[PDB]
RNA sequence: GGAGUAUGGUCGCAAGGCUGAAAAAUUGACGGAAGGGCACCACCAGGGGUGGAGCCUGCGCGCGCGCUACACUGACAGAGCCAGCGAGUACUCCCUUGGCCGAGAGGCCCGGGUAAUCUUGUUAAACUCUGUCGUGCUGGGGAUAGAGCAUUGCAAUUAUUGCUCUUCAACGAGGAAUCCCUAGUAAGCGCAAGUCAUCAGCUUGCGUUGAUUACGUCCCUGCCCUUUGUACACACCGCCCGUCGCUACUACCGAUAGAGGAAGUAGGUCUCCGUAGGUGAACCUGCGGAG
């Protein structure tokens, strides 16, 4: 089994560098699809190229189908996107405080189809054999400052990325008393991005919504009773639970059922939990210059 | 129970290469199934196998018109003549050239053989069949005559009607015409004159006219008439004509010379046959797509037989009718794998042909091959009610059939595009699980509701084998990274239980009382763990006991053959007491579970046409370019579409090419009956049936010294003591007595004997019973015999229930017998018989 | 190529070939026809056969002594022991080629390693 | 990977059992067995509003009831059921 | 000069206020009853926190995370004696063995290591044994406090930390509640690191020792879903229920053909012969007869 995670991440790889040459070759081979349905007269050094052309005969209709959308990207998500509920599993750090541990409770309830793992003992290379040992789809780690959390690591297995942020403003369920609060329903929650707009912003907004399984899609704009917000600004993310009654046509009632975020994040590696050698796509880049006047996502 | 298994019938296989033969009855059909010879009776629905086995493939048959004696040819030569109606080995001599042609004479006297170039005619042997007083010779053939006056294979031999001459059918173009004794206006002569050599000389009803046919598909008539410038006549020809089929060449064609009608058998697998001597083409058809090898006709002449030699492919057809009297497939790639059915009447075997085919044991036919699958076939399994079958496959579905419609009503595939290797199946028939090589997870369906129930994981390599418990509590998967799970899944919580093995798990199987599980792992040992407590209780280190090897393209001694050292294949008997283990090698073991100690090994094939049948390869056959069975020897071969090699480089498992020369010996699937008394083991060869010897060796219970036939029928018919006679006829164990007896004793005093007899030998009655009312004409007799049994010893059969479990369930199924095929006729006959007289 | 460029089997005829050639190992790539234009060769395929494989997995150090492993017969490729040295070795076999049960190849690497269980 | 799965239809006859057996002397099954249609009641007559009469209809338990006969409770009823499956997709 | 790509100006449109803040529906709105599935936010059996005293981050004398205990499965004193993840000194004083001195903390002389090479087998702690004490706030506990000696540092007062003597507090299992937990899990123990966010009032790893009790059921509390679909054989089931909307039609009511109000329903082949015509010997067609 470790022998094909293994080779399936250096195929990935590789693949993911022939995709890098192929797109600066496809940039061109674009420019003489648009001139040739068009007439508008193209580039020498592109229309002077044999093997562009003659490759061109073979390769239009990918291009005509990454156009019309046809085709989707290759990607660590894209294999199983809407077939499989994906799977995910909560786990504190080494010795969890007791507000940890209902905290690592109330965002389990928060995904339904999330389990919640005691750590105790457990060294974290076995923790994620374990993972790609049960066929998870996500593992979530939480750290505790004293007895509030202050960071989330979001890892996608089998290889996929690690998403590692930062809490702030955490209001915990388990502070309203039984009689305000209550049992949270476990429907199958909608979700709601505000203000990713970047490449970086659909790339967090893919692995913080492939860990929620999938609406089916009959009805899904009318039924449903639960939604969960995320929504950026200043490149904090931050995260809301409501549920939600319809009291009319034209209006609705929330009612603020799960935890308050804002977490941001600060490193996202195309590489498990495990690897800390892993090519980081994004860190937040402080003691620069300018990195805290540029906005990300 | 008795671990004393003899060979009976090989099965799964109808026709391998070689010569087919009919009764002089016109009923039974004798064809070769690799080295042994199967008879298949027609008129009643049976067939058997002769207790001979070749050291190579069947080269040639021939049958004494008379009917007794049969002559069988290998390749090499060597010969096995034998008794057909005791069916027993007589005499075994070697023709030291490989026999090419083979006819015995009518006059049953002589027999006339051609080896390549040689012509001998030999005497028919004087047999102890025959003689009163007479005994084995030790050289009992006495050669008569041999000729090479000839230049070629002799590849057809036809006798006369009066058998005073023979015609001997060439490759040197040239048919001739040989006397037995020197005959007064007679010289042998030749008859010349043909473009592509001749297939077969044939005498007519009155030998005037002599037909030869020739491989280009010509057919030309000589006569003894005057030279044309007219004592100075000359065999010389007066017609000829030809087949025109378009772009083949005949292969084998025959001639019936009492009704006068001759049939070709063409390379494009359209036979033809044809009025012979006024040429009118009665018809033609295309019986097979590859080509037809070996065609021959029925005494009577209303049959033929054709045999294609590439596959299975055995077909009779009766012309006049214009149908097929059997139509009948071997598989034509490796048997994958087998189940009985529950009622123990027909298996079902799956090969990698990509079709499964429902045998019956009894008769050796197929009854219905599905053909849905377009991959090869991996296991195939039933369930507790034994009415549907599910059938994995390369192709990524679970199919599941109902056999008492013939159609799958469920097809299952996983949505990740998976191709499965393993399945089990819930004994209740509501949960199909299956496992792949591809990815590790193990996926759980529902039959009534058709969608996938679940993807069960924790294996960290491919799942190798499934079984689920014969009560239905425990999934057991088995998987190459070292180890077993018991997955309980019927539960409230579903559970996984790890066994940690020593190496990857190739084999996993369940006793019959569920309590004890055994799995077969690549080391070659079997270790008998236990499902309650997770423990294992017993291990067999089973590597020298399976090793026999030496194949060619093996650079090892067949000691250090690893690969050939394990149990791909292991099932418990259905007593629950032996295992029988079998892998990729020639041995097949039959364990104890419970002493540990091997009862008895088995050797699958004698045939050396497979490969890996000897452990010590001899040094004649080592030349200096590798061994002699390596060479590729596809250019010495006068047909085209036998000279192409379109085969792919490096296939393993099978390509549609299949070069297949000297292919392995490996018993890829087992199973014991659930009637007890018998196995069966896929091979190469075929699907070997063997079964318990009881008829033909004396094994008597626990006998004292006054107990002999002749007191036990004293007692029956002087003093009259029927349980005193019974008692002793069962505890003397031998079966004629025992019938004796049973029928003697009267239905009114077979209460007092069931309400008397003892419970240590009730099984063994209820077995007899259960045997007399499914073979003897004494229905209502042996009614009441199993109604007085079940209804005296009704709470111990139902306390025990695992102990006699296959009595009760050889009981069931004779009763299952009466109650489908009489009462069914009776009701529906008074039924009709009630509206007809109510008009 | 000939079939027009909007065309649904020449689309779902492309995905099929390419996720085809990619199963085996032969391309790299899984994303453009010009691979099966000049990338599909015999010698991807030689490639792609068992010695080959094995050496760049470094069961062997070279082809010559991967051959000679290979006909004396150490390796097996899953569970079954491979003799023929043509044999294609694909993609989700590359995970499974290893060596043979009583194999002295393994008791040498695992007496370099000094991990010689004897058991 | 074995291929993707396409839509595949088979038409079956109402011949029985035995014409799909092969060919051989006489059938493996009993004097029982061979006269199994091979299609099940189910195909040969399924009881559905597409086959009904004009009048009537068809329940959910494959009975006749006419309009006329049904009462206004029981109309009101169906159409409420009806309704309901209407809404469910 | 042509073709693109940008950058900054200029102009035109946008850029005129019956106005003055807080629907759709033959598909819709809300339920009920029955039957399933699941849940340490449920039952059941147990375990463990927090909540009592003190310290303090954080959140808005009060609060939270913690450490140490209330002892006899213990304290003490000998004695046995066993890890794992780490780190460590160049233009330097890091990790430190051994030799003396010192009760201790420490001092001092040397020494190995830029390291699987030396510290370090990190001889770690619970733990194991043979003793002492004997249920007594006792030798459990060790707060507070006095006096002294040391180390870091330019500096130690408001006591950096270390050692010695002495002083010997509360605390006798935490209350009501409230929360969490089902196998290498709860719980004890130390060692190491400090990774662009968080974290020294601590964080995260890493090894060591390792249980009790469930592992059933939807009875309580709930959550999800069936009553439409999504596949066909066996086999089984057999029109779930209410309050309204919307649409179509029908008639009613009353003010000025008309917008509203209120309601209901949904059977002569072959051959021959005699004919008549055709293109004539013959031959063809049609008819009438016999075989």
């Amino acid at each position: 089994m470790l022998r094909k995670q293994a080779r399936q991440r250096r195929d990935y790889l590789y693949r993911r560098a022939l995709l890098l040459r192929d797109a600066e070759i496809a940039e061109k081979r674009a420019k003489l699809r648009a001139a040739l349905a068009s007439g508008k007269p193209l580039d020498p050094k592109i229309a002077n190229d044999k093997e562009l052309r003659k490759d061109f005969d073979y390769d239009v209709s990918r291009d005509i189908a990454k156009e019309q959308g046809e085709i989707d990207i290759d990607d660590e998500y894209s294999e199983l996107s809407g077939i499989v509920d994906p799977r995910v599993l909560v786990t504190t750090s080494r010795d969890p405080s007791s507000r940890l541990m209902a905290f690592s409770k109330e965002i389990r309830l928060m995904f339904p189809t999330a389990i919640r793992l005691n750590r105790g003992n457990l060294i974290l290379p076995d923790l994620v054999m374990s993972a790609q040992r049960e066929r998870l789809s996500d593992i979530i780690l939480l750290h505790e400052h004293r007895g509030t959390p202050t960071a989330i690591t979001i890892s996608h297995f089998p290889h996929g990325p690690t998403l590692m942020a930062s809490l702030h403003n955490v209001v915990l369920r388990a502070d309203i008393p039984k009689s305000i609060k209550g049992t949270v329903s476990e429907s199958y929650p909608h979700l709601i991005f505000e203000g990713f707009r970047t490449p970086l912003g659909q790339r967090v907004v893919k692995i913080l919504k492939h860990l929620f399984p999938p609406r089916d899609p009959t009805n899904n704009a009318k039924s449903g009773n639960r939604v969960i917000t995320f929504v950026n600004q200043d490149d904090c993310i931050e995260v809301r639970h409501h549920v939600y009654v319809r009291t009319n046509y034209n209006s609705v009632e929330l009612s603020e059922v799960g935890p308050r975020f804002t977490m941001r994040p600060f490193s996202i590696t195309m590489g498990t939990l495990e690897n800390k050698d892993a090519d980081v796509e994004w860190h937040l880049s402080q003691y620069t210059r300018t990195g805290r006047k540029k906005n990300y996502f | 129970m008795k671990t004393n298994f003899k060979f009976s019938n090989l099965l799964g296989t109808v026709y391998c290469r070689g010569n087919l033969l009919f009764s002089p009855d016109g009923t039974h059909l004798f064809s070769p199934v690799g080295n042994r010879v199967t008879v298949f009776n027609l008129v009643e629905n049976k067939s058997y196998t002769f207790p001979f086995a070749h050291r190579k493939n069947i080269s040639r048959i021939g049958l004494t018109p008379q009917g007794n004696l049969l002559l069988s040819i290998d390749e090499d030569g060597q010969a096995i003549l034998t008794n057909v109606p005791r069916r027993v080995v007589l005499y075994h001599f070697s023709f030291k050239s490989p026999v090419t042609a083979l006819a015995f004479s009518p006059s049953g006297r002589h027999f006339v053989v051609g080896l390549k170039r040689k012509i001998e005619v030999w005497h028919v042997p004087s047999t102890p069949d025959t003689n009163e007083d007479g005994d084995l010779e030790f050289a009992p053939f006495v050669r008569h005559h041999t000729h090479m006056q000839h230049f070629d294979d002799v590849r057809h031999l036809e006798w006369s009607s009066d058998s005073r001459f023979f015609l001997s059918a060439s490759k040197d173009l040239t048919a001739r015409i040989w006397s037995l004794d020197t005959e007064e206006g007679f010289v042998p002569t030749v008859l010349s004159g043909h473009r592509q050599g001749v297939v077969g000389a044939y005498f007519s009803k009155d030998q005037e006219t002599i037909y030869t046919v020739s491989k280009d598909g010509a057919v030309f008539e000589w006569k003894y008439v005057a030279k044309p410038g007219h004592e100075d006549m000359q065999w010389r020809i007066v017609n000829k004509h030809f087949f025109m089929q378009n772009a083949a060449t005949l292969r084998c064609a025959a001639y019936h010379a009492e009704s006068n009608l001759l049939v070709a058998g063409f390379s494009n697998g359209i036979f033809g046959l044809y009025e012979m001597p006024d040429f009118n083409l009665i018809h033609t058809l295309s019986i097979s797509q590859n080509e037809i090898d070996f065609v021959t006709i029925n005494k009577s002449g209303e049959w033929l037989a054709f045999g294609a030699s590439k596959l299975g492919q055995l077909l009779v057809w009766e012309w006049q009718s214009e149908s097929y009297i059997l139509k009948q497939q071997g598989h034509f790639d490796a048997m994958n794998s087998l189940v009985y059915s529950p009622d123990g009447q027909r298996i079902v075997t799956a090969a990698d042909d990509g079709k499964i085919k429902v045998w019956d044991v009894e008769s050796g036919f197929c009854i219905v091959t599905f053909t849905e699958h377009t991959s090869g076939v991996t296991a195939c399994e039933f369930a507790k009610k034994g009415s549907v079958l599910f059938t994995a496959s390369l192709d990524g579905s679970v199919r599941a059939w109902d056999l008492i419609r013939y159609r799958n009503f469920r097809t299952f595939t996983a949505p990740e595009r998976l191709s499965f290797t393993c399945m089990a199946v819930d004994p209740s028939g509501e949960v199909i699980a299956a496992g792949s090589i591809d990815s590790f997870d193990i996926h759980i369906w529902s039959v009534q509701t058709g969608q996938l129930l679940d993807r069960l994981s924790g294996h960290e390599g491919p799942v190798s084998s499934l079984a689920f418990a014969p009560d239905g509590s425990v999934l057991v998967s088995g998987s190459w990274d070292r180890t077993a799970r018991i997955w309980s899944i019927f539960s409230r919580t579903q559970t996984s239980e790890p066994l940690q093995l020593q190496s990857d798990v190739l084999d996993v199987a369940f006793r019959p009382d569920s309590k004890q599980i055994a799995i077969s792992t690549l080391d070659g040992q079997l270790t008998f763990w236990s499902v309650s407590e997770a423990q294992q209780v017993s291990g067999v280190d089973g590597r020298r006991d399976v090793s026999g090897g030496r194949r060619i393209t093996d650079r090892r001694t067949a000691a250090n053959v690893a690969g050939t050292k394990n149990f791909n294949t292991i099932r418990y008997s259905m007593d629950g007491t032996c295992l029988l283990a079998g892998g990729n090698s020639k041995y097949i073991c039959l364990y104890s579970t419970t002493t540990m100690v091997l009862l008895k090994k088995f050797t699958v094939s004698v045939n050396l046409s497979l490969s890996g049948t000897q452990e010590f390869l001899n040094s004649k056959l080592m030349t200096e370019a590798g061994p002699v069975g390596l060479l590729d020897d596809q250019g010495e071969a006068s047909d085209l579409e036998d000279r192409i090699d379109r085969s792919l480089p490096g296939s393993k498992r099978g390509d549609p090419g299949a070069r297949k020369k000297f292919p392995e010996v490996r018993v890829s699937g087992v199973a014991f009956s659930p009637t007890g008394n018998s196995f069966c083991a896929a091979s190469t060869e075929g699907l070997l049936v063997y079964s318990l010897d009881n008829t033909v060796q004396f094994d008597p219970f626990d006998l004292n010294m006054e107990i002999t036939p002749a007191s036990t029928l004293a007692v029956l018919e002087k003093e009259k003591d029927y349980l005193k006679a019974l008692v002793m006829a069962f505890r003397l164990n031998e079966a004629g007595l025992i019938t004796r007896v049973y029928q003697a004793i009267p239905y009114t005093d077979i209460g007092l004997v069931v309400e008397q007899f003892p419970t240590v030998y009730v099984p063994r009655l209820l077995r007899f019973v259960a045997a007399q009312t499914e073979q003897s004409p004494h229905m209502e007799f042996c009614l009441l015999w199993i109604r007085a049994l079940i209804d005296k010893h009704g709470p111990w059969l139902a306390a025990n229930r695992g102990k006699v479990d296959v009595e009760l369930r050889v009981v069931a199924r004779a009763v299952a017998k009466m109650r489908d095929e009489i009462r069914r006729l009776a009701d529906e006959n008074v039924y009709m018989v009630d509206y007809l007289l109510n008009q | 190529s000939l079939l027009p460029p909007d065309n649904e089997v020449r689309r779902k005829h492309e995905t099929l070939l390419l996720d085809k050639l990619y199963d085996m190992g032969i391309l790299s790539t899984k994303a453009k026809l010009s691979a099966v234009e000049h990338n599909v060769t015999v010698s991807a395929f030689a490639r792609r056969r068992l010695p080959v494989v094995m050496t760049r997995l470094r069961m062997a150090e070279t082809v010559q002594a991967a051959t000679k492993l290979i006909e004396q017969g150490h390796v097996r490729v899953g569970v079954e022991e491979v003799r023929d040295p043509a044999f294609l070795v694909t993609r989700n076999m590359e995970d499974f080629v290893t060596w043979t049960v009583g194999s002295k190849i393994k008791q040498n690497i695992m007496k370099y390693r000094d991990k010689l269980d004897d058991f | 990977k074995p291929k993707p799965p396409a839509p595949t239809l088979t038409v079956v006859s109402d011949v029985a059992t035995v014409a799909m057996e092969d060919a051989q002397p006489a059938t493996a099954q009993g004097v029982a067995g061979g006269e199994t249609s091979m299609i099940a009641p189910q195909e040969v007559y399924a009881p559905s509003k597409d086959t009904a009469e004009k009048g009537e209809v068809v329940t959910k338990a494959g009975i006749p009831i006419a309009k006329q006969e049904m009462s206004r409770e029981e109309k009101l009823r169906r159409r409420r059921r009806e309704k309901e499956r209407i809404r469910k997709a």
